[PDB]
């Protein structure tokens, strides 16, 4: 690494710290990964466009990438991908997922409480994100209504409309990696007692995120630019380049073979509950995969 | 004992002596070196050095563009970081945009 | 984002941080067989020789000033009064 | 208690005065007794300062708690290290109290949340391979190329 | 615990002490600038005493022949009684070492004079004494005006903050006010006379030491 | 201002932010029977004008929040009816320097 760099040379003053979008994954990718394999092009134990070397690293000696060049040693590593047939929750988030499904309406995506309400408006004030975030949580994770029409502040005969819907909101369990929902009318009078007891796909929850409104999602602690809620959920999954690796390709191996089969049989058509157990493994080994780096 | 630990330290700062604070805590784990985009500070930049072309794939840029040098032990914390989904931007400059 | 020559508000006095780092850059120049600008009247000491250096005011470095809010100020080692 | 109280000539002289203290503490109701000097009743409690007369007297409270603290058993320190202490415990408005690979948990957060390091701690620049800008690192050196 | 709290806070080159985040906690650092090390125990003069006590050591009325400088002290001593005009100055710093003594009897209510402040004075004076050899028995030639206007000058380059606006002025006039105390009331003209009888040229080198000293009593910029 | 003997009802207190821009004020009574800021540990707390705010934070070169901090309902700030984003300069007595002077932004 004895060789020039006419980039001008610097040191680190900052760090912004947040989550890679799905697009901007896709964005800095070289390869599309989608063989799960090393080497022998049927049965020729030398080089695969498919996983390893479709352009990022390479032992081998050879001073080559993708025109990048430089020794197995002054390359980087450059940044794979790997599209997901389905998406599924990033482990490291499942309880953050779960708090803001419960601060928003699991119809429209609209924060559960507002301005008018006003133990809202002192959390809302708040300075500090992750407390301001833990306080508004506090005010709406009991908020079991979409409200339609509210007392405003002001002469409380009336009402005011605030931007509606009206649906009620699930109680929502954690069970393993699966969110579950639980729906009533009511505590237990006439009307409506049991509940109706619904498993979260990360599909709807994914849509219901993207349909949050900055305002609201800033609310929360995240960053229009930098942090949004939706990218909690994976949908583009980076593959590190050979430097990160020392066995965690045997493992990225699986999550391929499991987003293979998952997409053959969304292709043959097949069994409602079958696509559901093929998306539920693609998730355990996406999700084992992380909680494995931290190591 | 026969160490520098957090006490020890400091007192170093109190010193205000930061270069020993440097050197005794350092790794020996060699500075590696590295490009970096000035727009989503990532190690992304593809850096040809023979032909001089330095690109940004996705950032679109091939002008904004610096070289750090860092302990390999936080290149590969980061990439590891990136394999997570989690983006660690590293930023030449303090004050902005603004 | 840079603040002229006039106008500038920080101590025309070098602090002691400064003073220790110039002398130690300097000294590790000279400890490397980099030119001297001053009458070694015997010194073999890089520290030594450094702040005769510094002294005859001979060290050709600027110390900028960062103030907080990201701007600074360029101070030559030549002008900074040294006590 | 003795009270050291300018004369009229000008000098101090000492005047006593009776002064009562109690075991428990109603501030904002014994302040206002008939009879008593609302504008010189203390406490020991500080929150109870803060509270009725705000953050201010409860930063002054607060010192005056430290640093009897650190003379009842006889030492002296300087002013200004008290006083910093006790601003870092003010600033917010309140009355703060003071008192491979882990730790994950906390960047996961840092992504979620956008968070911005500063880079000015010692680890941080540590993990960097650099100086961190505190005393000798506040400022930087550079080749004076105006200069015969 | 207290150490993981206070770390990072830290000096700046604006002389404010602040958090990595930038925050301010002081605007300067203790309240007046200065460096720990640098500060000693003195007595601030006005603050104690009579009030006859207080006009016999400081009141100059040159138009009074009990209360005038004896001319033993001074050379222009028999040139000076009566004066009107230099009386005028005179009633001026007077009227300052009144306003001193209030102010500093509001701030130590108690009435402690003695405070940590950076330059030691009486030591300086002893050192000028000595180094300029001073006869106790010839009058000074320092001039009325050489005291008083040289003390309203150091006045001025006893500098914490440099800036050009109105409000760093203030900040910096509030800064140096206690040492500023101590300072007029240290040099005042009878004293200067009659008690450590000074001479014009060791009343400038007294001046000009104040002034280094208090210059390098200054807190540094990174500082932790 | 509206100064009162014992209570508000929970619903009473509902009508008070309530016809913008005017504001309005409660205070007990027994709050009032000592003047607080005639204690000896409360200094003198002045509303900077918007002008004198503006000046301050070009001087030192500061955001909004990197200035320390005065609550809503802290004692002085009630008895000044500050309003958030309002800055009060405290001018205070200092065994250091005789005076000093430090600012908070109200929350
Ligand atoms: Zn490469
Ligand atoms: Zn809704
Ligand atoms: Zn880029």
């Amino acid at each position: 690494g004895q060789q020039y760099s006419s980039a001008p040379l610097r040191t680190v003053k900052e760090v912004q710290f947040g989550l890679f979008s799905p697009e901007e994954v896709r964005a800095i990718s070289v390869a599309k990964i989608r063989f799960p394999e090393t080497m022998d092009e049927t049965q020729t134990r030398a080089k695969i466009g498919g996983l390893n070397d479709p352009r990022l690293g390479s032992i081998d000696r050879n001073l080559k990438c993708q025109t990048c060049q430089e020794g197995m040693n002054e390359c980087p590593g450059h940044f794979g991908h790997i599209d997901l047939a389905k998406p599924v929750f990033h482990v490291g988030f499942i309880a953050k997922i779960k708090k803001v499904c419960e601060c928003v309406c699991m119809h429209c995506g609209k924060l559960l409480l507002d301005e008018h309400n006003e133990l809202m408006r002192q959390a809302l004030a708040i300075k500090d994100s992750k407390k301001r975030f833990a306080a508004i949580w506090t005010l709406c994770k009991t908020k079991m209504v979409c409200e339609t029409d509210v007392p405003s502040e002001d002469d409380p005969t009336q009402l005011v409309s605030r931007g509606g819907c009206g649906n009620t909101q699930p109680t929502i369990r954690k069970d393993g990696l699966k969110l579950v929902g639980s729906w009533k009318k009511d505590r237990a009078t006439g009307d409506a007692d049991e509940p109706e007891l619904r498993v979260l796909s990360t599909e709807e929850i994914l849509n219901i995120f993207k349909h949050i409104s900055v305002k609201d999602f800033t609310s929360l602690g995240f960053n229009e630019v930098f942090s949004r809620p939706e990218w909690m959920i994976l949908t583009c999954l980076p593959v590190p380049p050979p430097p990160v690796r020392p066995d965690l390709t045997f493992k990225l191996a699986d999550i391929l073979k499991a987003n293979i089969s998952l997409e053959t049989l969304e292709h043959n058509g097949a069994p409602h509950h079958a696509i559901e157990e093929a998306e539920s493994l693609l998730q355990f080994h996406v999700a084992t995969y992380m909680d494995s780096i931290r190591a | 004992g026969l160490r520098f630990g957090e006490m020890e330290r400091d007192c170093m700062i109190a010193h205000g002596a930061a270069s020993f604070l440097k050197e005794r805590l350092m790794e020996a784990s060699d500075a590696f070196r590295v490009h970096i985009c000035g727009i989503c500070g990532l190690m992304t930049v593809i850096a040809k050095l023979n032909h001089n072309q330095f690109e940004c794939k996705g950032c679109d840029n091939k002008i904004d563009i610096y070289q750090i040098h860092i302990p390999y032990a936080a290149k590969l914390l980061f990439q590891e970081l990136m394999a997570m989904n989690i983006t660690p931007r590293l930023y030449t400059d303090r004050s902005r945009d603004f | 984002k840079a603040i002229p020559k006039d106008q500038r508000a920080t101590t025309p006095y070098m602090t002691k941080y400064e003073r220790a780092r110039i002398l130690g850059t300097r000294a590790l120049q000279i400890s490397m067989n980099a030119p001297v600008f001053v009458d070694l009247e015997g010194e073999t000491d890089p520290l030594r020789i450094a702040m005769k250096e510094l002294a005859e005011k001979k060290i050709p470095l600027v110390i900028r000033r960062y103030l907080p809010d990201g701007s600074f100020e360029d101070w030559s080692v030549e002008e900074l009064i040294v006590d | 208690y003795d009270r050291k109280v300018p004369s009229p000539t000008g000098e101090y002289v000492k005047e006593p005065e009776w002064v009562l203290e109690t075991d428990g503490v109603n501030l904002s109701e014994v302040m206002t007794v008939p009879g008593i000097d609302p504008t010189r009743i203390y406490t020991n409690s500080f929150i109870d300062i803060m509270e009725v007369l705000g953050i201010e007297a409860g930063r002054a409270a607060l010192y005056k708690e430290v640093y009897n603290v650190i003379a009842s058993d006889g030492s002296y320190v300087n002013y200004r290290h008290m006083a910093l202490l006790v601003d870092v415990m003010t600033t917010q408005g309140g009355l703060t109290s003071v008192t491979f690979e882990e730790t994950v948990e906390i960047l996961f957060e840092a992504g979620a949340s956008a968070e911005l390091d500063d880079c000015r701690g010692v680890s941080e620049n540590v993990i960097l391979g650099q100086m961190a800008p505190i005393g000798t690192g506040a400022f930087d050196v550079m080749i004076d190329e105006e200069s015969l | 615990r207290l150490v993981k709290a206070l770390e990072d806070i830290m000096v700046h080159y604006d002389n404010t002490t602040r958090n990595s985040l930038g925050n301010v906690i002081q605007f300067i650092y203790g309240e007046d600038g200065m460096d720990a090390a640098h500060i000693e125990k003195q007595s601030l003069d006005t603050i104690g005493g009579s009030d006859a006590a207080f006009e016999k050591r400081y009141r100059v009325d040159l138009l009074n022949t009990d209360h005038t400088l004896d001319p033993s002290l001074l050379e222009s001593g028999s040139e000076i009684l009566g004066d009107l005009k230099l009386q005028v100055l005179l009633d001026e710093e007077y009227k300052q070492l009144v306003k001193d003594r209030k102010f500093l009897r509001e701030v130590f209510v108690d009435g402690e004079a003695n405070w940590p402040l950076p330059v030691n004075i009486r030591r300086i004076i002893q050192n000028a004494q000595q180094t300029f050899h001073i006869d106790h028995t010839k009058p000074s030639d320092l001039t009325i005006k050489d005291i008083v206007l040289g003390v309203k000058d150091l006045q001025e380059n006893l500098l914490v903050l440099r800036g050009k606006n109105e409000i760093i002025q203030n900040a910096q006039r509030d800064a140096v006010t206690l040492f500023c105390c101590l300072l007029r009331s240290r040099l005042a003209t009878r004293r200067v006379l009659q008690e450590y009888r000074l001479t014009k040229q060791a009343f400038d080198w007294v001046l000009s030491n104040i002034e280094a000293q208090f210059l390098r009593s200054v807190v540094h910029p990174g500082e932790m | 201002i509206f100064v009162y003997q014992n209570n508000i009802t929970p619903s009473a207190m509902k009508l008070v932010p309530s016809i913008p821009p005017a504001t309005i004020e409660t205070f007990n009574e027994a709050a009032l029977v000592v003047n607080i800021t005639h204690h000896e540990l409360v200094p003198k707390h002045i509303r900077l004008s918007s002008d004198e705010k503006r000046e301050l934070l070009k001087r030192y070169r500061l955001k909004e929040s990197q200035l320390p901090r005065i609550q809503r309902a802290d004692p002085v700030a009630l008895y000044l009816g500050l309003k958030r984003g309002e800055v009060v300069k405290i001018i205070r007595k200092s065994e250091t320097s005789g005076r000093y002077a430090s600012y908070r932004i109200c929350m």
